[PDB]
RNA sequence: GUUUGACCUCAAAUCAGGUAGGAGUACCCGCUGAACUUAAGCAUAUCAAUAAGCGGAGGAAAAGAAACCAACCGGGAUUGCCUUAGUAACGGCGAGUGAAGCGGCAAAAGCUCAAAUUUGAAAUCUGGUACCUUCGGUGCCCGAGUUGUAAUUUGGAGAGGG
C-alpha cells in the first residue's frame, strides 16, 4: 500500500490485538498467588490478594459433618489436591473426568468427526495425458 | 421408583469416571492447576492408537492390545500423594493394628537385647 | 541383533530394520547372509562376507546401528570416538619417552 | 486503555549468561510470551501474528560472548538493534532484594532522550514494550520495583531498583544491570532501509 | 540519519498519554538530569550514587501521582505472592551475608583472642596483686 | 463339484550337504562396572569412562573414502609419529582434567549396492546327476526366483541415440 523512507514498497498490515483466548496455556487466575505453598493462609481468614488489592475471603465455614462425609464417600472429581481460589478442595467437572478416561481407553477425543471418511481422490480425478 | 433406577445410571458412570492410575491422575492435576487446559489434553488425545474400534472385536484379541497400548506419560511425586489418598481405606490403619504394630516393634527391641 | 546372531549362529548379521512397535516390544527383521552358501561364496559382490574378519560383526557393533551407538562419524564431535572410545582413551593417556628425551 | 504483549524469543548461539537474561525478564514482564527457540529474520511477524503479539524481542548472539537485542513492533514498527556490553543476571549473589515476580515496574528516564527524535523513539518503545499494560494477565498489583534508564557515553544503562520501605523509603538495586548501544535502527520490522548508523 | 521517517515513527508507534491517566503509563521522566555531571566515568562508584539518586527520584514522584489517585502502592505483607528470586535463591544470599559477617567477627575474636593468650600471665598477676 | 487342483503359512525326517560352540587371549572391538585413594571433614569431583566380570574377532583389529576441516591466495579418506601443547576448553574456576584444525613427516588406493523396464524374451543362481584337462568345467534334471536373481547405472554424475 504505502512504501518504506528509500524507493521500496511496505505492506501495512493491520495492528496485532493482544488476546487471551480459548487456550493460550494460562487461564483467568483471580487468585494472583503463584507456586507458593498453601501451607501459609491456613492460619488467615482469606486466600491471598489480587490485582487492585482486595481481601480474597474463604468462601465457607462447613459443617464437620460434611467434612467427615467427604473422607469416607470422597466427591465425584476429587483431585486431592487445594484450589488456589479458596482452601476447598478443587473438583473435576463431569466433561473433563469423561476426557480424562476416553484418553486411557483412545475412545475419539475429538467428536464431530468420522473415524472412517471416505478416501476422496483429490489427485486421481485428473487423468494425466 | 423411577429415581430409584435413574440415579444408577449417575452411579455407575461415577464408577467409569472416577481417577484409579497415577498417570490419570497426574493428567488430573495438569488440568487442575492451570497447566494445560481442555484444549491441549484435546490435541494430545489423539495418539498412535486413535481410530480403532473396540465393540466389535473378540475379547482374545482386545485383551492382547489393551495390555500394550500404554503410552508412557511422564509423572509426578504430587499425583502419587493423591492417588495414594484415594485409594486407603476405612479399615487400613484402626486402633487394634497400631497396637499390634507397636507390639511388633516391642519384640523386636527385644530381641535385640537377646544377644 | 545379538540374539539372532546367537540363535542363527552359521549366519553373519549384515543389516536390520524397525517393522513395527508398540508399547512393551520394538519388533526388527534383521536381515542375515549365509557365508558358506555357494551363491554367496562366488560372486564378488557379497564374499567379502566370508572374510573371517566378519564373524559376529554384532556382537562388536561393525553394524549401522552399532557404529551409531560406538559414535563412530567424521568431526569435532566425535573427537572421542572416532578411531574407537578404548582406542583413543589408551592412545591420549600414554606416557611416550623417546630413546633421545624430547 | 493500554493493551500490549511481549514476544520473547532466542537464537542458536545464546550461551548461559543470555539464557538467564531472557530467564528474568520473562520473569519481570508479567505480559511475556516466553518462547524457547530459533533457527534461521522474516519469521518473526509471522511467530507475533500467531500469539497476538504487540512487540517482538529477539535476542541474537554472533559471535558467542556477543549479544545483540533486536526490539520491535510487528507489522511495520521500527526495530531497534543492539549491543549489550556488561552483564549481570538475576542469579548474581552480590544483589539483594525481591521483586514481585511481574509486578508493574516504574520507569525512570533520563533528559538527554528528549535531546533528538532519535532517542525519543527507542524511550517510547522502552515505555511500552520493557514496561507492562495496566491489566496483564500474570500482572500483580502492589508496586514494588523500578526500571533505571539513564544514558551516559552514548548507550543507555539499564538497572531494577527494588524500592525497600521502614517504619521513609529506600532502593536497594537488583536484577539485570546492562549497558545498551543502540548499532542500528531499521525502517520496517527487519527490512526495508537502514535509518539510523553509527 | 533521517529524522523526518523517525517522526513517522513516532507518529504510529506513540499512545496519547497526557490525554489518559498515569497509570496506563507509569513512567516518570527524570528531565533535568543528563547523568554527565559524573566525576570518574569509568570508575562506577559515584556513578552507582549519582543513578542510586535518580531511581529515588522517580519513585518519589510516582509515589505522590499515584498517591493522587486510588490505587495503593505498598506491599500489605498480607499478601505472600510469587517473587522473582526463588526463597532457596534468598536463602542462597542470606547465607553469604551471614558467612561474611561470622568471617568479619571472626577475625575480630582473632584479636580479641591473640591478645588474651599474649597477655593472660600479666593478666593473672596483676589482678591478684591488685587484690592483695 | 459333497470332487479335483493351485497356492500361502507352519511342521517333520539317524533325509543330502554343510555350519556354530571349546581353547588361547599380549595387542585389538564391544558390553558391563567399582572401591581403596586424592582433594579440609566432604552428596559433586578425583582414582576412572580404570581393575574385576561377560561376549567377539585377526594377524593385526579397529578406523576409512566427508551430512570433514576451515575462513585461507583455501586444504581434502583413515591411521600413526613430531609439532600444536599443558594451548583452547572443563572444574567448591579447588585437587585437578585437558583436545583438535593448521605445519612437518611415515604410509598411502580406491571403490560398491538400494533408488529411474532386460521387457525383442531371468540374460541370474544353488543343488542332484553323467563325463572331463577337477580349489574347477561341461551336459541333462529338480528347484530358487518377477514380493526381482543378472547386465547397465552411483554424483567425480549418469543413461538412450547420432
Amino acid at each position: 500500500y504505502s512504501k518504506y523512507a528509500d524507493g521500496s514498497d511496505r505492506i501495512i498490515k493491520p495492528e496485532i490485538n493482544p488476546v487471551y483466548d480459548s487456550d493460550d496455556s494460562d487461564a483467568e487466575t483471580q487468585n494472583t498467588i503463584g507456586n507458593i505453598p498453601l501451607s501459609a493462609y491456613d492460619e488467615m481468614p482469606h486466600i491471598g490478594y489480587d490485582i487492585n488489592g482486595k481481601r480474597i475471603m474463604r468462601p465457607a465455614k462447613g459443617s464437620a459433618l460434611d467434612q467427615l462425609l467427604d473422607s469416607i464417600e470422597l466427591p465425584e472429581g476429587w483431585t486431592g489436591l487445594l484450589d488456589k481460589n479458596s482452601g476447598s478442595s478443587l473438583n473435576l467437572t463431569k466433561e473433563e473426568l469423561e476426557l480424562i478416561s476416553k484418553i486411557q481407553r483412545n475412545e475419539q477425543t475429538d467428536d464431530s468427526i468420522n473415524p472412517y471418511e471416505p478416501l476422496i481422490d483429490w489427485f486421481t480425478r485428473h487423468e494425466e495425458v | 421408583s423411577e429415581e430409584e433406577k435413574n440415579q444408577t445410571k449417575k452411579e455407575k458412570h461415577s464408577r467409569d469416571i472416577d481417577i484409579a492410575t497415577v498417570e490419570a491422575m497426574t493428567l488430573a492435576h495438569q488440568l487442575a492447576l492451570g497447566q494445560k487446559n481442555k484444549h491441549d489434553l484435546v490435541d494430545e488425545g489423539f495418539n498412535r492408537y486413535t481410530f480403532r474400534d473396540t465393540e466389535n472385536l473378540p475379547d482374545w484379541f482386545l485383551e492382547d492390545e489393551k495390555e500394550h497400548s500404554k503410552i508412557n506419560k511422564p509423572i509426578t511425586k504430587e499425583a502419587a500423594m493423591a492417588i495414594k489418598e484415594k485409594i486407603k481405606a476405612m479399615n487400613a490403619r484402626p486402633i487394634k493394628k497400631v497396637a499390634e504394630a507397636k507390639a511388633r516393634k516391642r519384640m523386636r527391641a527385644v530381641a535385640r537385647l537377646e544377644k | 541383533e545379538e540374539r539372532v546372531g546367537r540363535r542363527a549362529a552359521n549366519l553373519r548379521v549384515l543389516n536390520s530394520y524397525w517393522v513395527n512397535q508398540d508399547s512393551t516390544y520394538k519388533y526388527f527383521e534383521v536381515i542375515l547372509v549365509d557365508p558358506q552358501h555357494k551363491a554367496i561364496r562366488r560372486d564378488a559382490r557379497y564374499n567379502w562376507i566370508c572374510d573371517p574378519v566378519h564373524k559376529h560383526r554384532e556382537a562388536r557393533g561393525l553394524t549401522a546401528t552399532g557404529k551409531k551407538s560406538r559414535g563412530i562419524n567424521k568431526g569435532h564431535k566425535f573427537n572421542n570416538t572416532k578411531a574407537g572410545r578404548r582406542k583413543t582413551w589408551k592412545r591420549q593417556n600414554t606416557l611416550s619417552l623417546w630413546r633421545y628425551r624430547k | 486503555m493500554n493493551k500490549q504483549r511481549t514476544l520473547l524469543i532466542s537464537s542458536r548461539g545464546v550461551n548461559y549468561r543470555h539464557r538467564h537474561l531472557i530467564q528474568d525478564l520473562s520473569g519481570l514482564l508479567p505480559h511475556s510470551r516466553k518462547e524457547p527457540k530459533l533457527d534461521t529474520l522474516q519469521q518473526l511477524n509471522e511467530i507475533a501474528e500467531l500469539y497476538n503479539c504487540n512487540n517482538v524481542l529477539f535476542f541474537e548472539a554472533r559471535k558467542h560472548q556477543d549479544l545483540y537485542l533486536w526490539l520491535s513492533k510487528p507489522p511495520n514498527g521500527p526495530t531497534i538493534k543492539f549491543y549489550i556490553q556488561n552483564l549481570h543476571t538475576m542469579d548474581e549473589l552480590n544483589f539483594t532484594g525481591n521483586c514481585l515476580k511481574g509486578s508493574r515496574p516504574v520507569l525512570s528516564f533520563d533528559q538527554r532522550f528528549e535531546s533528538s527524535p532519535h532517542y525519543q523513539l527507542i524511550k517510547e518503545l522502552l515505555v511500552h514494550n520493557f514496561g507492562v499494560p495496566p491489566n496483564a494477565r500474570k500482572s500483580k498489583p502492589f508496586i514494588d520495583h523500578v526500571m533505571s534508564f539513564s544514558i551516559v557515553d552514548d548507550k543507555i544503562w539499564v538497572r531494577t531498583y527494588e524500592i525497600s520501605h521502614s517504619t521513609d523509603i529506600s532502593l536497594v538495586e537488583i536484577g539485570p544491570r546492562f549497558v545498551m548501544t543502540v548499532i542500528l535502527i531499521l525502517e520496517g520490522s527487519f527490512g526495508g532501509p537502514k535509518i539510523y548508523e553509527n | 540519519n533521517n529524522t523526518k521517517a523517525m517522526k513517522h515513527a513516532l507518529e504510529r508507534v506513540q499512545l496519547p498519554w497526557k490525554k489518559h491517566s498515569f497509570q496506563e503509563h507509569q513512567s516518570v521522566t527524570s528531565e533535568t538530569n543528563t547523568d554527565e555531571h559524573i566525576k570518574d566515568i569509568y570508575d562506577d562508584t559515584e556513578r552507582e550514587l549519582a543513578f542510586y539518586k535518580q531511581s529515588l527520584d522517580a519513585v518519589l514522584v510516582a509515589r505522590d501521582e499515584l498517591k493522587r489517585l486510588k490505587v495503593p502502592f505498598k506491599r500489605p505483607l498480607d499478601y505472600f505472592a510469587e517473587m522473582v528470586k526463588s526463597d532457596e535463591h534468598m536463602d542462597k544470599i542470606k547465607g553469604k551475608l551471614i558467612e561474611e559477617a561470622s568471617d568479619k567477627k571472626a577475625r575480630e575474636e582473632a584479636r580479641r583472642q591473640r591478645q588474651l593468650k599474649k597477655f593472660g600471665k600479666q593478666v593473672q598477676n596483676a589482678t591478684l596483686q591488685k587484690r592483695q
